[PDB]
């Protein structure tokens, strides 16, 4: 599903301000990741990115391919292109306590500057 | 002699479908103008704007087809002395926008002395008139009101799917990367790289610029390129070494239909 910058603000309202990412940075993040589609799938080199967030299966989600991978957020790679975000921000949580928010590489080029664009004024 | 700052022949807003084949044949019949090549100069009055339209191509001879059923008509109607590239990647590697438009550039200026190009990806339909294919004082981004976005800017800085840049303001930047490969970024870098250089971005407004882009899927061989925000990280060094200054390329052979030129060149595989 491709979502709009409003729908994702909303609905990732519970990340807003962890590990000092406001919702205008992320909304800026999501675009440029996935395009706020929740069913993006990428091959970054050798490993799959999937959903919103772009989790990969390198370490963070379990898929088919990396059966042994630590999958740290302790979920199947398959629960982050649904519709319920609430796993993917989850997930996305662990990422930013163990990595930061380095993890997301859009984040610097693309989001340092001119935030307030991406804020959703929707009541 | 010179043709009005404005067209008195605009027409405005335009319905904009593809649902209905389309026929070059009929196209070719109802634009008489234009000559071999996708070429058309106005008769009444002078153009000012010497515009060589380049158009980055490799299996989109449908979508193809729709531009130039409609763009034809309104690049007469904006009494432009224009003519028509399209510059076909062969091969089967990573497709490279950026490069194909700088050989577009480069090809196209041995035709005729162009001083204005508009680099225009093939699905891209403007659907106002008033949204002039032309350059102006500071670089023009064209697309600025996609559907795909819900008729506005996806991101202030967002200078992809059509843009124009006078020769001068070109060379200005040294042209387009050639080192993006895949999807993804190069029209950052290029948004960068006039930043690094005083240029600012000209743009109609939200309703002028609104775009209708034909629907497809996710082509083969354009996959999101994994380095892409290392490289849009780096633009103020690698653009004096990446771009026309580095460019490359075979041409394998020059087409002329009657409603545009198709170029078909090897540009090589990433390095
Ligand atoms: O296999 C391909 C990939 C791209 N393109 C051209 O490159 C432009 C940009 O590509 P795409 O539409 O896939 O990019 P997006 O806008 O959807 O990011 C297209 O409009 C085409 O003009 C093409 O002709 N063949
Ligand atoms: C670094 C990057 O991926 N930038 C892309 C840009 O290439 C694309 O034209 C635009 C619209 O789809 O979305 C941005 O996220
Ligand atoms: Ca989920
Ligand atoms: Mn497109």
């Amino acid at each position: 599903t491709e979502l709009t910058k409003c729908k994702v603000s909303h609905a990732i309202k519970d990340i807003d301000g962890y590990q000092g990412i406001s919702l205008l940075e992320w909304a800026c993040v999501l675009f440029h990741t996935s395009g706020y589609d929740t069913q993006a799938v990428v091959n970054d080199n050798g490993s799959t990115e999937y959903g919103l967030f772009q989790i990969s299966d390198r370490f963070w989600c379990k898929s088919s391919e990396f059966p042994e991978s630590e999958n740290i957020c302790g979920i199947s790679c398959d629960k982050l292109l649904d519709d319920e975000l609430d796993d993917d921000i989850a997930c996305a949580k662990k990422i930013l306590a163990i990595k930061g928010i380095d993890y997301w590489k859009a984040y610097k080029p693309m989001c340092s500057e001119k935030l307030e664009q991406w804020r959703c004024e929707k009541p | 002699t010179a043709c009005p700052e404005e067209s008195p022949l605009l027409v405005g807003p335009m319905l904009i479908e593809f649902n209905i084949p389309v026929d070059l044949k009929l196209v070719e019949q109802q634009n008489p103008k234009v000559k071999l090549g996708g070429r058309y100069t106005p008769m009444d009055c002078i153009s000012p704007h010497k515009v060589a339209i380049i158009i980055p191509f490799r299996n989109r001879q449908e979508h193809l087809k729709y531009w130039l059923y409609y763009l034809h008509p309104i690049l007469q109607r904006q009494q432009l002395d224009y003519g028509i590239y399209v510059i076909n990647q062969a091969g089967e590697s990573m497709f490279n926008r950026a490069k194909l438009l700088n050989v577009g550039f480069k090809e196209a200026l041995k035709d005729y002395d162009y001083n204005c190009f508009v680099f225009s990806d093939v699905d891209l339909i403007p659907m106002n008139d008033h949204n002039t294919y032309r350059c102006f004082s500071q670089p023009r981004h064209i697309s600025v009101a996609m559907d795909k976005f819900g008729f506005s800017l996806p991101y202030v800085q967002y200078f992809g799917g059509v843009s124009a840049l006078s020769k001068q303001q070109f060379l200005s930047i040294n042209g387009f990367p050639n080192n993006y490969w895949g999807a993804g970024g190069e029209d950052d870098d290029i948004y960068n790289r006039l930043a690094f250089r005083g240029m600012s971005v000209s743009r109609p407004n939200a309703v002028i610029g609104k775009t209708r882009m034909i629907r497809h899927s996710r082509d083969k061989k354009n996959e999101p390129n994994p380095q892409r925000f290392d490289r849009i990280a780096h633009t103020k060094e690698t653009m004096l070494s990446d771009g026309l200054n580095s460019l490359t390329y075979m041409v394998l052979e020059v087409q002329r239909y009657p409603l545009y030129t198709k170029i078909t060149v090897d540009i090589g595989t990433p390095s």
